[PDB]
């Protein structure tokens, strides 16, 4: 079959690559899937607030 | 049976409780049409950014918007399509008359911090994990291709480092190593995800061994062994003067990437390699400066 | 052998050509990737994220660095007097430069979508104020007060327990995307001026300093991308690095 | 319902009217090492209560000139209380933070602090100014614990970053016309499972002015600066003696 | 040996030909003999215009 | 002819490269393989095979070359008495050096897994004792004294019938993997030290040897593997082999 | 490696040879396009004008 | 004196907690640690000389004359195995010549 | 079809691998099964006897 | 530094003018005796 050895293994992202070599490793970079989180670091915070309240209360 | 206390106790929860989900984001986010709001209570306008949260204010809030379709690609803003440029990391000299490196061979220690392109690129983030292609570029330093055969050899730390064109070591018999003219298409290979780390580490606040730490050893501080993935070793095959100046480009393209922990992008001119040494004399503004704030 | 013909492209080596390549260590297997806090997927992550506009590019002493990371507002005595001035195109020369936007914006050709800036005041808790920040579109040349300012897009800021206010400069362009705006004809794709003015005036009792400051911290919107990926120009450095 | 709120751990428990919610460095709480993400096959140990709670260990005094301090973090509680002697005599540590600073003054005072995490904070050094000498910042610099050290050029914090972009890091702002107090929650951030808390420091914290403190003469001129923090889900193993670096 | 570089507007253009510039860690740069074939290479339709 | 075209890394030789060449004997049919005792699968299979590890690695007189295979132990007079000492890291120069273990890592560049050292002692039948060896983790200096050695992971050790002891080295890292260690940084993939003490005295009737010898035998747990493979390093020869 | 032959026409440039290359932009995505009036399909349509 | 490797486990000698080992052992395998070119032979061909002139040699297959790939071997007494040679040729100078 | 005649002919070991000649000796060294037998070496021992109890009874 | 690695409690004045510090049942025996420094200095609670 073919070695699962990547640095993305395991990874959530999904890829489709191509490769001629027993090692995965070796495949291509691939086209892959655009799932982003903003939140994570432009709104780390604890308890969220929606932009129609006043932040502070 | 149990002391309570010990049932609930939630020491030993592996899992971490998130707060955050990653969206599908394909394309840009569309506008959708807004109105005039007149209304008391409701102020998205006004932000505390104290908090230390970015402003979630949209565009309807703050003017009468349109309808707009978002239809523009978010495709080359990931970090592969980022990253998986090939770039020249590494230089290696072999030139007949000299005091670099005559005796027709080389070890170059693999480490991309020594080119500033590449660098700030990688430095951006404070982990990453990723296989890599590497290609090597030779020829003399006219530019001109020469009929002369080489031989690439990657050796992982702990393996014996050639002393000499005629080393031994160039038996090869478990490193893995390329003969390549330089009349043929630059050797490109691919290498992947080496290291005790999960991600290399441009970044390691801290020392490697554990001593007293004094003057001398300073030179050790944010020395990451994790990262020291041992020397590339190169040499033109045979047992005498090469004929011709050697020189190699190392270009690396990272590719299957995953980075973490994003930084501030580097403000200063580089100084050396695995070390965020800065001109102290020379610390010039981020950018440009005008005259006034009242004036561009 | 099976009958081929090489073509043009044949032994070029193309710095962003994504093909495959043998490897090196045949079964190796890498170390597993442990759970590690705040992974980045994509760059736009970044650009939503608010960083300090230096809209005070002025000082330069080394000394005075620190005070380009804000502007001052202080007790006026005349009307509708100019506070700061810049221009909303990120790519550029600029204030942009000291954020984390305008820097990855180097990285890429072109980009598109609205863009936010978020003024904090932080003055004492007894001086209050009313300022307006206007965004003018291409095409409106600096206006020169405040009655002229005013017919862009702009929002009235009233101090209050809520320190800052968001200016957003919603996408309003020709074209679907902008290259860098720069002086010369690049000048086509220039986003136009944000202008702050004080509405009413920087009120303060007996006590209280008479002078404070303003710190702007901008990032994109929603509806940011960019795209074609090139070098930044920014930076490069000098003697090779040691 | 969000300007106040009281933090309790162990046996301490901090209060504040006038916060500005609490931020969770990238959207994580500390939890515990994976039975697959670890690696060290010995039991480790959990002493809770004991070593997770609040230490309050310095206090800074603000002025009118001052440049911004920083603080490197698993270093920062040894040699103080329980935790630091699971540090000294555990090879590996691991675990999260609750960083809590604090700071007030009166309606009539005016300036702005920037609290912020980064982690792997690597120092350098001005190169000898011309930039020729290769230069490194002494274990003085580098893990100073407790007592914190003061920045000489925060613009680019002592190690060539603008500043101006210090925020894309947990960080939260003490605007004294607003908040009195940060509060950061920090997960576990490395590249392994656990590490020295000796010669490894997961991340620094960051306290600078940037827009200045000011107040007209009068009012009292002593604004200090506290820093108050505790470790959540300390995890230790590898006994030995104890070592102290 | 040569090196083609596609240098978007915006970048930094080579000064000499030893610039910096030449690392191309992010433009698309080809190398070539001229003993190699042309070398050929293909391009999409950039343009902020439709 | 069908329309290709060559990449980087064409007529490259890749000594791992792990391809395909046309075979010199058509037809040609290998002699039937009979059935041999002893069939090696994974190298890791050797790896868990205690070999002699010469921790009084001292002698060099050829003569006394022998004498590295054991280390004394004789009736003490005081008390917590050090035997002897050495470092846990196989992969290092030292003891390691004399076992297949240390051996076969030389060829890989990293490794992960609990190591095991038993001792036999090889004294009369009639001498007692007890002893205790000590493994002392990363960071924690060679312990002065008994009472310090201790603290680590450790065990008491009693001579009876059952002549040897096993002491467990478990795999206590930061890291997932270790590269070999080596003085210089490197020191950082240091597995620990071995301590070996008098727990309380090496006894014996009048008409017994006062002093006798340990064996140390080693070997990798089952939770050992290694990878990245490189040529070992500790061996390379002289004049071309004749 | 996998056996081949090349052939007569290996390295010559045809202009009008209609075969593929390398991409210089890996994911790229184009500006898109707006309607416009007046597209042209073939150039007969305007030898008719 | 059995003969036998100490089957003690680490459970044994003190407390220890899980862990999922999910490291491969693929690496270890006879074909991975052998399936690695190595020099086994060395032809001379000169110009002047006295070891190979008139233009050919004649060169023993023997693999036990260079001591990296000698040793690797020698650490079993028997090996059954197909292999690839590869031949590198070209002047003492590293030259390639149209020869 | 193919030629049965590289050296692991017959091995209990199962491998998947490359070729594009007639002789299976010319194809790819490949991927295989990754099974062990330590006691062979380890543990040779006739009567085998536990960890749990003491060797020599 | 050396008070604050007891129990505790950091109180912050505002509109809550007041903040209560409980000092927790800690003690070895299930009852005590009234403390008084000679030897009964045993059931001391503590100190605050
Ligand atoms: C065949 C062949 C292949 C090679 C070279 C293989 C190189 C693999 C390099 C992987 C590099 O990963 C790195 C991670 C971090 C750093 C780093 N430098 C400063 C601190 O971080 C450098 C390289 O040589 N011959
Ligand atoms: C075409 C073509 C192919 C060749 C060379 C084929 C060589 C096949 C060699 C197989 C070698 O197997 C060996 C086994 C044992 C020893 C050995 N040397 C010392 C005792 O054992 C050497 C080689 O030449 N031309």
């Amino acid at each position: 079959h073919e070695n699962s050895n990547s640095a993305t293994e395991g990874s959530t992202i999904n890829y489709t690559t191509i490769n001629y070599y027993k090692d995965s490793y070796a495949a291509t970079a691939g086209k892959q899937s655009l799932k982003q989180d903003p939140d994570k670091f432009a709104n780390p915070v604890k308890d969220i607030f929606t932009e129609m309240a006043a932040p502070l209360k | 049976d149990r002391v309570a206390d010990v049932i609930e106790s939630s020491i030993g929860d592996s899992v971490s409780r998130a707060l955050t989900q990653a969206l599908p984001a394909p394309t840009g986010q569309n506008t959708q049409v807004s109105s005039h709001r007149l209304d008391t209570g409701e102020v998205p306008a006004l932000q505390a950014a104290e908090i230390g949260a970015s402003s979630n204010t949209s565009d309807e809030s703050m003017i009468e918007t349109r309808c707009v379709l978002n239809s523009h690609s978010t495709a080359e803003t990931t970090l592969d399509s980022f990253f998986s440029r090939a770039g020249l990391v590494g230089e290696i000299d072999l030139p007949l008359e000299g005091t670099t490196n005559p005796n027709g061979y080389a070890n170059w220690d693999i480490d991309i911090t020594g080119y500033a392109q590449m660098r700030r690129k990688v430095e951006l983030f404070t982990y990453m994990r990723f296989d890599a292609e590497f290609t090597f570029v030779a020829c003399t330093p006219t530019g001109q291709v020469v009929p002369q055969l080489l031989q690439y050899m990657f050796v992982p730390p702990g393996a014996p480092k050639p002393e000499s064109r005629e080393s031994l070591a160039w038996q090869t018999a478990t490193n893995p190593s390329v003969f390549v003219k330089l009349t043929d298409p630059p050797a490109q290979v691919s290498v992947p995800f080496m290291s005790p780390a999960s991600a290399y580490q441009w970044f390691y606040d801290g020392y490697p061994t554990f001593g007293e730490h004094k003057q001398e050893k300073d030179l050790e501080y944010g020395a990451c062994p994790n990262n020291m993935m041992g020397t590339f070793s190169v040499r033109n095959v045979g047992s005498s003067k090469s004929k011709y100046p050697l020189v190699v480009r190392i270009y690396m393209r990272m590719k299957h990437v995953r980075a973490w922990i994003p930084r501030p992008m580097r403000n200063q001119n580089y100084l050396f390699k695995a070390n965020p040494n800065y001109a102290g004399n020379s610390i010039k503004p981020t950018g440009t400066s005008r005259t006034a704030i009242t004036t561009l | 052998g099976f009958p081929t013909e090489p073509k043009p492209g044949t032994n070029q080596f193309l710095t962003t050509d994504d093909g495959v390549s043998a490897p090196i260590l045949p079964n190796f297997h890498p170390t597993p990737c442990i759970h590690i806090p705040g992974e980045v997927r994509n760059l736009l992550e970044l650009c939503q994220v608010e960083t300090i506009l230096e809209v005070n590019n002025v000082p330069t002493n080394a000394t005075s660095l620190m005070e380009r990371l804000r502007f001052p507002v202080s007790a006026q005595a005349g009307k509708g007097e100019l506070c700061a001035v810049f221009r909303a195109d990120p790519g550029r020369d600029g204030p942009w430069q000291s954020t984390m936007l305008g820097q990855l914006c180097g990285y890429y050709t072109q980009w598109s979508g609205s863009l936010e800036v978020t003024f904090m005041f932080t003055g004492s808790f007894m001086a209050t104020g009313k300022m307006l920040i206007a965004y003018t579109p291409p095409g409106g040349p600096l206006p020169k007060d405040r009655a002229t300012a005013m017919l862009g897009t702009h929002v009235i800021w009233d101090f209050g327990l809520q320190s800052s206010v968001t200016l957003v400069i919603p996408w309003i362009s020709n074209t679907h995307y902008r290259a860098h705006a720069r002086d010369g004809v690049f000048d086509y794709y220039t986003t136009g001026l944000v202008s702050i003015w004080y509405q009413t005036n920087y009120v303060v009792p007996i006590g209280a300093p008479n002078t404070a400051y303003i710190i702007a911290l901008a990032a994109a919107q929603k509806n940011f991308t960019m795209k074609l990926c090139k070098d930044t120009s920014h930076i490069l450095q000098t003697a090779s690095i040691q | 319902s969000d300007r106040v709120a009281q933090l309790t751990i162990g046996n301490s428990t901090i209060t504040t009217q006038e916060a500005a919610n609490i931020i969770v460095g990238y959207g994580e709480w500390p939890s515990y090492c994976s039975d697959d993400d670890a690696t060290a096959v010995d039991k480790p140990t959990r002493p809770d209560v004991s070593v997770n709670r609040f230490y309050t260990l310095d206090t800074k005094l603000w002025e009118k000139s001052s440049k911004g301090w920083y603080w490197k973090f698993p270093d920062v509680l040894t040699e103080t209380g329980v935790f630091g002697q699971n540090a000294q005599f555990h090879y590996l540590y691991r675990s999260g933070f609750c960083i809590h600073v604090q700071c007030n003054a009166s309606k009539f005072h005016q300036g702005a602090l920037l609290v912020a995490i980064l982690p792997e904070y690597v120092i350098g050094t001005v190169a000898g100014g011309t930039g020729t000498e290769d230069s490194h910042p002494p274990y003085k610099q580098t893990q100073p614990g407790a007592d914190g050290f003061e920045l000489q050029h925060p613009y680019v914090l002592d190690a060539g970053i603008p500043i101006s972009q210090l925020t894309v890091c947990p960080h939260q702002w003490i605007n004294l016309r607003t908040n009195n107090c940060a509060t950061i929650i920090v997960p576990y951030m490395n590249t392994l499972p656990f590490d020295s808390a000796l010669n490894h420091c997961n991340f620094g914290l960051l306290v600078v002015p940037i827009s200045p403190l000011d107040f007209d003469q009068g009012a009292t001129p002593v604004i200090p600066i506290t820093i108050t923090l505790a470790p959540m889900c300390s995890e230790f193993a590898g006994l030995r003696q104890a070592v102290t670096q």
